[PDB]
């Protein structure tokens, strides 16, 4: 089972206005499409600098999101293909759920079994039979031979997990990941969009790899099925999602959550810009900004915090920085036994 | 020297010497107060410090 | 007594996150 | 006599037969008695009982093998020689030997040669397979392979064989493998449409002492200079010859008038007396060059009044305003400035122009994107020669035959090459594997970096 | 300088000797003493040793000899006959025993260095046995005599007793390997020399008698030396040597005349510098300046022993008398080394060591340069001369007269006579000498023969180098950056050229495994690979040992395999071999090339095999001397013997290949006897082709071996440790911890140290040396050498056994685990496919 | 103030070169010091589960200790940079110091295992016909017969050879009181047990 | 206890104020 998480590198900056206008006229009135595409072509100004935006879209437009959600949809038809997209979406009179199929045969009739595009980050889950995986590997190696076994060099991995819990860069598994990524990249024309290997992660689960890794919506997720490498189905650990099979109603897998490094860095930078822009500012405003940021992070993750042991240190360090800022505001000389009241 | 003078307050790197002078003591005292001689304020091997 | 916010990595890990919530 | 009646001739698959790899055993790593299994294309220790080739023959059921050095075929399970006419092509793939009749007929060829895979290709215009993103070396090697006299010299082994070598001179390894790659490029019966320079890149890395590595991509000008200087040393006995194949083809003679500019913060009377002191006067110094380095004008740094963001361009003759007595170039040094006006003396039969890009400013390295405006058909350098040598050189017209172009910022950029087919007169560009037919007019609208010109 | 070059023409005035001995016994220091004697400007520092031959950076840091070093120098004799000596200073470490053999093949004589205090050790016994195998002359030098005086403080009678015990033990060791009685040793015979290279002492009985005759005159130093050892006493009442003690406490002749003056001079120098040293130096005729008496005890002792003893003429006369010159010593060397034998015309010509004969070199070493990109071959010239800048024909280990494929013509560049630190360039090197040949490195891998081209076409190769011990330690080596994979391979090639016993092999999965003898050997190999040859980052896997495969029971059912032609059927059974028979094959006690009538008689006598059944032996596997035997047992009336003999060769190759590649974990097969019970060969000549029989022969071998009860065999190292008597229990504890059992614990006679001899698993010997030295706080030291293959406990085919990663499995779980992981390391399948 | 160590075999992996190796390799000998890593390389410290370093292919018998990676640094760990090779093994200096002055300097101490010259095999060597042909001149005597075998200073002179650095010298250069670390060898050796 | 110490070691290998 191979999962490819990636993102269209510069979709916003590469949406051709004429093609976008045609695609919008496909779905909306030509007057509305012309208005939207003309609104996307205006003079961008900043201080003394100004130019005209004639290639990309302007994301500050109120309807721009719609455009993105439309343009990315087209990319899905380029990735999934019309047949698989129709299988996923179901019949037009009986639309399917988010992750469901009308029949089991439709589910098992294509390598691509799960897909979610989000805004620009596509997560795809393929299930490959040994013959299909071997055929894809040979097809990829036909035009990309690797006598030196160099496919392991640039293969991205989720370093936040230990070596055993990480993805294991075995030769066959790495070859399959590269083959899957190359197959996906070949579908999308290089001009309408593109997928970059460095800014993407492919994780495969096989006999060699027991853990299925990915990252979505700031969550570093790892599924370890109970069948193979679950010594104990512990429930006390509250940062672990306990996946269940809806048919057997039995314990089958186990999901470990973790806060992504990018989310931690974003929170740290938010606290930094709270602190550094706090010279002639009231203590109440600084504490309110800190509280808002902290409650946003903690109520967004709510489980990935406990497993991310680095996030706890980051949070307490940021709290100490805020309290030190307040104390320095009160008096230049730092206190020795300042109270928490 | 740290207890007698307290010169580490004006130079923290000097602590490196101080921690060494205690360390040497542990090297010497436990070689000194080994036999019938026990712990006490009698050791006078002051060359190291 | 210092008032410094100490990290709870390994501290207060016995309790769940559902405690003291209604 | 069981030879000449082998039943395994149908077993050979010429598609997987790639001889561009190193001739070392895949098991014992031994370069001696290298034997390639024609059924699978993998080299082995050698023919013989209890040998790796014999083991592979009795394991994979692969019977026909080709000796890499002796160029002879054997059946290993029985170990007897094989003689067949239809095998000759395979040998001609491994060791393409060109006769003197065929060598001179390569510049008059206008037939699209057929490979084993059906991908028709022109000899000489063959894509060099990128190994580890070192397309600068591929471009330079293609440009030098396009040179007719250098090719004809390197197509025949005895031209550069039986020359005395110093005992510790590995320089030969650079020139004996350049000929192999060049005869692989101009072979009109290749099994594969492309050619892998992986064998020569090893010699390039070893001879250069870890610089110009396969993984990294160095400057084309620097690599070209080093390669031309090393080939000159690699040819001849223990002492280098004045007239090698590189001197008579690429090297010309240029004269330099180096005048020392006085420091500006000096009295006028003191300035003129220093000029009179012979310390700050011109000193004619002759020299020889493998290529002419052409400085480009600085970028406009501003938008134009009417057409904002206009690409900067300069005519070639303005760039070639160098190398004459009229013009001067104030070369600045941290010690003092100098006035060095040049003057060409002897124009080489093949003139290489290296346009100065990737200039290191005070803080980083930036490429000058100025577009060179040059003709591709007819020029004249009679105005760029001194009157004394103008009579000696009756020919001053050069035709562009090869062009290097760098696309992208100096941090990471690709090296494309446009080569003029001498036989047909058409222009073909080849970026590694990719080969396309660019119109000759569209050649000059590129950020040229290295060019090769033929005086005919 | 020029006399050295002009001395090479005379083959009678040349001695090719190799200085071999146990680790740290003074060979390098002895060569340093010889160099200082020959070179006036080369003197050791007072504190640091000289270590002239220790030219590698590793040697000057590890303190252990790594590689053999050639030293070509002119040494005066006792009479003053300046002989030319080619000394091969070989490493004393057992792991580098192969490095000795490279220098042992091109040497006509062996100088066994023995420490006086330690005595005979492991590597000493191994080296005397091996040298006797190559039929080399053996002379013994007891180095570090001062350790009996300045360390043990033994009485002179007890020092003589220790020396006599040392000499008599080597005599009892050579008798176990040499049938010739001339290999006996005795200092009065000139075989045994005494020395202390730290203080520049070097005397035999003849040399010390010569010193006596120079001091007093009118003395026959030969006759005097004839009575300077053994139970012979001196009576001054008659001034005569008597076999009976003249008095009650009459000391022996050696004690009274040799050991007594040495004891007294050392005692005066180390205890009485200020009081009695000038007086005893005037008595001895030694004059030391006022500044030379200001030196510390050790430099002063070395200087005073240099003055009193002078040149190392005792070593020279011992080597000259008891080590044959190349002219006279060529015939046994040619017989034991040349493949064509002495009966061949080329062999007969080479037996005369003619400098004007056809060129025939024998390269055994390959020395790298400063930059490491060029290698210089090193070998002995046996016939003719080699000239600089001359085209020659370089053969190979696989070259045969029928196959000119392995021979490449190369031009010999500059030639050097190599003496340790420096090399003197020469034009020609006559026969019987040692030469550094430049320009012939490319065709040479390990060992080659250099001859002339376009002439002497009937020139075979010398025998491939035969090593004392098998290399079983295996380490997988990859590049950190796969982009730099070729360089590692290049570097691999270089180490393969630089280490005679190194074996670099690429596996099915793509792992490049290096074979070495021990931890220090492989450590040096990787240092050379990383620092001078590859110059790239390298990843090294955990060390592992090679395994073999054997059987313990007869195959339950007759195993049949039929060719894809469906016309040839082979039915075979597998039986284990008797105890010691596999060792007899390995030791070349019996060869398949023996006459068939007596070949069967060997098995009928020592093993009582049936004469007809023993005569049915086909061949040994997987090599000519491999420990696996293939025996025919087909019913004569059921299989046509003449027709069966047609495919006999193909079955032999199939057997050899199948035994070389085992079915269990793709490893060697040992101690198995395959009996061919039924053959059905297609009557048509073209339907019994080798390409079908050989794979079928391998398949039937695999099936029979699997049906017979498979077992894994692991190497067991023989470890001797020298430790203080208190540390014996600690050694016992460490060995018991590492699955090793002690076979003996004997005190060293003449020293408080005890030598403990034990057997340890090779895979359990990693860090055993470090564990022993650290636990005993450095007092105990161990040297480990491969001894014998032993069946690892447990059933290797037990599928029910579950293996836990990162846990040392119990004993019954070893044999299974040792298979599976090995298979995973080879890229093979998860389990043994019996149906295949 | 001096430990009665005869050779530096005591400092097997406890010497300066071993500590340099441990500092360069970021590990530490048990009795040795601990250092900040020479190069951080935290990303490369935790490498991925390659097929080469695959633990499923690794046979574990005795764990590779820090000492093993120091005894043979180029064999047991990857990237051995700025590493030092330690002296392998100085020969065991078997020095037996006298315990009583009233005993000959050259004495067969009971610490030596008895040589026990065996007579099971009658040692046969070529020795000429006794006391019939060779006779020494009257002026010929052993080289130093007047000189005694040992003086009173012989035992002390021999024991001075196997002495610490300042006490094995006959002369030398005068040092400063500052430049003489009296307890330098106390912590250079292993810490006393208990 | 000490038996698990070996396994833990194997796993770990493979997988203001003045203080006088
Ligand atoms: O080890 P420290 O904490 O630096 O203190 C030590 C220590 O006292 P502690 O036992 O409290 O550690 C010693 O005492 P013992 O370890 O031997 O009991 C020693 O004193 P003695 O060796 O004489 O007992 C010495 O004391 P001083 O150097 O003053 O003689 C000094 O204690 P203080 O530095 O606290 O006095």
């Amino acid at each position: 089972n191979v999962m490819l998480e990636s993102r269209f590198e510069k979709m916003y900056e590469k949406i051709d206005l004429t093609l976008l206008n045609r695609l919008l006229r496909l779905i909306v009135d030509h007057n509305i499409a012309d208005y939207m595409t003309a609104k996307n072509n205006v003079v961008i100004n900043y201080k003394d600098m100004n130019h005209t935006n004639s290639y990309g879209i302007i994301r500050g437009l109120q309807f721009a999101s719609f455009i993105v959600q439309y343009y990315g949809l087209v990319m899905d038809l380029l990735v999934l293909g019309l047949h698989r997209a129709s299988e996923m979406a179901g019949p037009p009179q009986m639309p399917n759920d988010f992750l469901s199929f009308q029949d089991i045969a439709t589910e098992a009739a294509h390598p691509i079994r799960l897909f979610c595009r989000y805004i620009d980050r596509i997560h795809i889950f393929f299930r490959f039979t040994a013959d299909e995986a071997r055929d894809l590997i040979q097809r990829y190696l036909t035009e990309h031979p690797d006598p030196n076994n160099e496919n392991i060099v640039g293969y991205n991995n989720k370093k936040c997990w230990p070596r055993d819990a990480r993805m294991r860069l075995m030769k066959h598994d790495v070859n399959l990941g590269r083959a899957v990524f190359w197959d996906i990249k070949n579908r999308l024309p290089r001009s309408v969009t593109t997928v970059q290997w460095e800014n993407s992660f492919v994780s495969v689960y096989s006999k060699d790899n027991p853990n299925l890794l990915f990252n979505m919506c700031g969550f570093e997720c790892r599924i370890l099925p109970k069948c193979r490498t679950s010594y104990e189905e512990f429930t006390h650990k509250d940062g672990v999602w306990n996946l269940q099979n809806e048919v057997t109603k039995e314990r089958t897998a186990q999901c470990f959550l973790r806060v992504d490094d990018e989310s931690m860095q974003r929170f740290h930078n938010r606290v930094r810009q709270i602190l550094m822009a706090s010279g002639s500012t009231t203590f109440t405003k600084i504490v309110n900004k800190w509280n808002t940021a902290l409650i946003g992070l903690m109520t967004y993750f709510r489980e990935a915090v406990v497993n991310t042991q680095e996030l706890l240190d980051l949070l307490v360090k940021c709290e100490n920085k805020i309290q030190t800022r307040i104390k320095i505001g009160l008096n230049s000389k730092m206190p020795s036994r300042f109270p928490p009241v | 020297v740290g207890q007698l003078t307290g010169m580490y307050r004006y130079k923290y790197k000097l602590m490196r010497q101080i921690r060494m002078c205690k360390d040497l003591k542990h090297l010497i005292y436990y070689r000194f107060n080994t036999g019938p001689v026990g712990k006490g304020p009698g050791c006078g091997f002051w060359a190291a410090g | 007594p210092t008032g410094e916010v100490l990290s709870l990595v390994g501290k207060l890990e016995g309790t769940r996150m559902g405690d003291k919530a209604q | 006599r069981r030879s000449r009646h082998c039943p395994y001739l149908d077993t050979i698959n010429r598609s997987v037969l790639d001889f561009d790899f190193e001739k070392l055993c895949s098991i014992s790593l031994s370069h001696i008695n290298a034997y390639a299994c024609l059924v699978c294309g993998k080299y082995f220790q050698g023919r013989g009982l209890k040998s790796h080739a014999y083991i592979h023959s009795v394991q994979f059921s692969h019977h026909v093998f080709l000796n890499l050095h002796t160029l002879k075929f054997y059946c290993l399970p029985d170990n007897y020689e094989i003689i067949d006419s239809s095998l000759e092509d395979i040998t001609y793939v491994l060791k393409p030997t060109f006769t003197k009749q065929q060598i001179a007929n390569l510049d008059k060829q206008a037939k699209l040669s057929r490979a084993y895979d059906g991908t028709t290709y022109l000899p000489g215009i063959v894509g060099l397979n990128n190994i580890k993103a070192n397309d600068y070396a591929n471009a330079v090697l293609q440009a030098l392979s396009n040179v007719p006299p250098l090719r004809n010299y390197f197509l025949e082994e005895d031209n550069y064989k039986n020359i005395k070598r110093p005992p510790g001179d590995i320089m030969f390894l650079l020139v004996q493998r350049f000929g192999e790659l060049m005869r692989k490029l101009w072979n009109p019966r290749n099994f594969k449409a492309h050619v892998s320079p992986h064998e020569m890149l090893q010699a390039v890395v070893l001879c250069s002492k870890k610089t110009f590595q396969i993984t990294k991509q160095g400057d084309g000008v620097d690599f070209l200079s080093w390669f031309l200087n090393a080939l000159h040393s690699a040819l001849g006995g223990t002492k280098k010859k004045k007239k090698t194949i590189v001197t008579d083809v690429f090297q010309g003679s240029m004269r330099i008038f180096t005048k020392k500019l006085p420091h500006p913060d000096l009295p006028a009377e003191e300035k003129e007396q220093l000029l009179h002191n012979d310390e700050y006067q011109e000193t004619m110094v002759e020299s020889t060059f493998m290529y002419l380095t052409l400085d480009l004008p600085t970028a406009p740094l501003y938008k134009d009044e009417k057409e904002q963001l206009i690409i900067p361009q300069v005519p070639l003759f303005n760039i070639l305003a160098k190398f004459n007595g009229i013009t001067e170039k104030e070369y600045k040094t941290y010690k003092e400035n100098f006035l060095k006006r040049f003057q060409l003396t002897k124009l080489p039969p093949y003139l290489i122009f290296c346009i100065k890009r990737f200039t290191k400013n005070n803080f980083f390295v930036e490429k000058n994107p100025t577009i060179v405006n040059f003709p591709i058909t007819n020029v004249d350098l009679r105005e760029y020669l001194s009157e004394e040598v103008q009579a000696v050189h009756k020919n001053t017209t050069y035709d562009l035959i090869a062009n290097i172009v760098h696309d992208g910022k100096p941090s990471e950029g690709s090296y494309r090459i446009h080569v003029l087919h001498h036989g047909t007169g058409k222009w073909y560009e080849l970026q590694d594997l990719q080969v396309t037919d660019i119109l000759p007019q569209m050649i000059t609208l590129s950020e040229a970096y290295i060019q090769i010109w033929k005086r005919r | 300088m020029d006399f050295l070059a002009d001395l090479m023409d005379n083959s009678e005035l040349i001695r090719n000797v190799t200085l071999c001995g146990h680790l740290h016994h003074g060979k390098t220091c002895f060569v340093d003493c010889l160099i200082e004697q020959t070179h006036p400007e080369i003197r050791k520092r007072y504190d640091q040793d000289l270590c002239y031959t220790d030219i590698l950076f590793t040697e000057q840091e590890r303190g252990v000899g790594i590689k053999s070093t050639p030293v070509t120098v002119v040494l005066p004799d006792t009479k003053g006959k300046s002989y030319l000596f080619n000394i091969m200073d070989t490493p004393g470490h057992v792991n580098f025993s192969d490095e000795v053999t490279a220098g042992l093949r091109i040497s006509d004589g062996v100088v066994l260095f023995i420490d006086a205090a330690e005595g005979v050790m492991l590597n000493t016994e191994r080296l005397i046995k091996h040298a006797v195998q190559e039929r080399l002359a053996v002379t013994v030098c007891i180095n570090k005599i001062d350790r009996l005086i300045l360390e043990l403080k033994l009485p002179p009678t007890d020092a003589y007793y220790k020396l006599r015990h040392i000499v008599d033990e080597v005599n009892g060791l050579i008798s176990m390997y040499s049938t010739d009685e001339n290999l006996i040793l005795s200092p009065l015979l000139g075989n045994v020399c005494f020395s202390s290279s730290q203080y520049s002492i070097c005397f035999t009985l003849g040399s010390f008698a010569k010193i006596y005759a120079d001091t007093f005159g009118d003395i026959n130093y030969q006759e005097f030396a004839k009575r300077l050892w053994g139970d012979i006493y001196f009576n001054p009442k008659t001034r005569k040597f008597t076999k009976k003690a003249p008095t009650s406490s009459s000391q022996r002749s050696f004690v009274e005349f040799i050991l007594e003056p040495l004891y007294k001079i050392l005692a005066q120098v180390v205890g009485d510098v200020d009081t009695s040293l000038p007086r005893t130096l005037d008595e001895l005729g030694i004059h030391l300046t006022k500044e030379e008496l200001k030196l510390n005890i050790r430099p002063l002792l070395r200087l005073v022993c240099k003055k009193f003893f002078g040149e190392f003429t005792g070593f020279v006369d011992m080597c000259v008398q008891h080590i044959p010159s190349p002219k006279v010593g060529a015939k046994p060397k040619i017989e034991h080394t040349y493949t064509g034998g002495v009966d061949s015309d080329l062999g007969e010509a080479m037996s005369d060591c003619d400098p004007d004969g056809p060129l025939m070199c024998h390269t055994t070493k390959m020395y790298s340069t400063d930059d490491g990109v060029q290698f210089h071959a090193f070998g002995r010239v046996l016939s003719g001369t080699i000239h600089a800048g001359q085209p020659v024909k370089v053969l190979g280990e696989n070259y045969t007269l029928e196959d000119e494929e392995d021979s490449q013509i190369c031009t010999v560049g500059r030639l050097w006579i190599s003496v340790a630190r420096y090399h003197i360039e020469v034009n020609r090197v006559p026969a019987g000498n040692w030469v550094l040949i430049e320009g012939v490195d490319q065709p040479i891998v390990k060992t080659a023969t250099i001859t002339e081209p376009r002439g002497n076409e009937e020139a075979q190769i010398f025998r491939p180098l035969k090593f004392n011990t098998t290399s079983v330690i295996k380490i997988a080596v990859e590049p950190v950056n796969p982009s730099e994979l070729p360089k590692m391979l290049d570097g691999l090639r270089k180490v393969n050229k630089s280490y005679p016993s190194l074996t670099t092999k690429v596996e099915e999965s793509g792992e490049h495994v290096i074979l070495g003898t021990g931890e220090l050997y492989l450590d040096c190999v990787m240092h050379d690979l990383r620092k001078m040859y590859s110059e790239i980052d390298i990843k090294v896997a955990d060390p592992v040992v090679t395994f073999c495969e054997t059987v313990v029971e007869t195959s339950s059912l007759k195993c049949f395999a039929e060719t894809p032609n469906k016309k040839n059927k082979i039915t075979m059974i597998a039986e284990p071999l008797e105890k010691g028979l596999a060792e007899d094959i390995e030791n070349e006690v019996v060869q398949i090339t023996w006459n068939r009538k007596k070949l069967g008689e060997f098995f009928q006598t020592k093993y009582d095999w049936d004469l007809l059944a023993a005569r049915s032996i086909w061949a040994f596997g997987p090599d000519a001397t491999g420990p696996n035997i293939l025996v025919d047992d087909t019913l004569p009336s059921e299989v046509d013997k003449a027709l069966l003999g047609s495919v006999k060769d193909s079955i032999v190759q199939g057997f050899q290949w199948g035994t070389r590649e085992g079915p269990l974990c793709d490893e060697l097969i040992r101690n198995v006897k395959f009996k061919i019970l039924d053959a059905v060969v297609a009557q048509e000549p073209l339907h019994r082709g080798g390409g079908q029989i050989i794979p079928t022969a391998r398949r039937v071998v695999y099936s029979a071996f699997l049906m017979a009860t498979p077992r894994l065999m692991e190497p067991y190292y023989f470890v001797e440790v020298q430790a203080p008597a208190d540390c014996v229990s600690a050694v016992y504890t460490v060995l018991a911890r590492r699955r090793g059992h002690v076979t003996q614990d004997a005190p060293i006679p003449g020293s408080p140290l005890y030598t403990i001899k034990a057997f340890i698993p090779a895979i359990d010997s990693f860090g055993f040396e470090t564990d022993l030295r650290t636990h005993t706080q450095g007092q105990a030291f161990s040297l480990s050498v491969f001894h014998h293959w032993q069946i690892v406990p447990g059933d290797p085919l037990d599928k029910s056994i579950v293996i836990r990663p990162l846990e040392p499995q119990p004993a019954p779980h070893l044999a299974r685990e040792f298979m599976i992981k090995t298979r995973r390391r080879k890229g093979l399948s998860e389990d043994v496919s019996i149906s295949k | 103030l001096l430990t009665d160590l005869v050779d530096d075999n005591y400092f097997y992996l406890f010497d300066l070169k071993a500590f340099f190796t441990s500092k360069a390799l970021n590990m530490a000998i048990p009795g040795g010091p601990k250092f900040e890593p020479l190069v951080r390389d935290i990303n490369l410290q935790d490498e991925d589960w390659n097929e080469f370093n695959d633990i499923n292919k690794i046979i574990i018998r005795q764990p590779i200790r820090t000492e093993y990676k120091i005894a043979f640094p180029y064999l047991y760990n990857n990237l051995p940079h700025h590493v030092h090779l330690t002296w392998y093994h100085t020969p065991n200096v078997v020095f037996i110091k006298t315990e009583d002055p009233d005993l000959p300097a050259f004495y067969f101490d009971p610490l030596i295992n008895p040589i026990s010259h065996r007579h099971s095999v009658k040692s046969q060597e070529p020795l000429p016909d006794d006391d019939e042909e060779f006779e020494l001149p009257e002026f010929v005597e052993p080289f130093l017969k007047d000189t005694p075998l040992y003086t009173d200073n012989t035992a002390n002179g021999i024991a001075l050879l196997w002495a610490p650095r300042p006490f094995n010298l006959r002369s030398g250069r005068t040092r400063r009181a500052l430049d003489i670390p009296l307890v330098k060898n106390w912590y250079r050796e292993h810490c006393p047990a208990g | 206890k000490d038996k698990s110490k070996e396994l833990h070691a194997i796993k770990e290998r493979y997988l203001r104020k003045f203080v006088f």
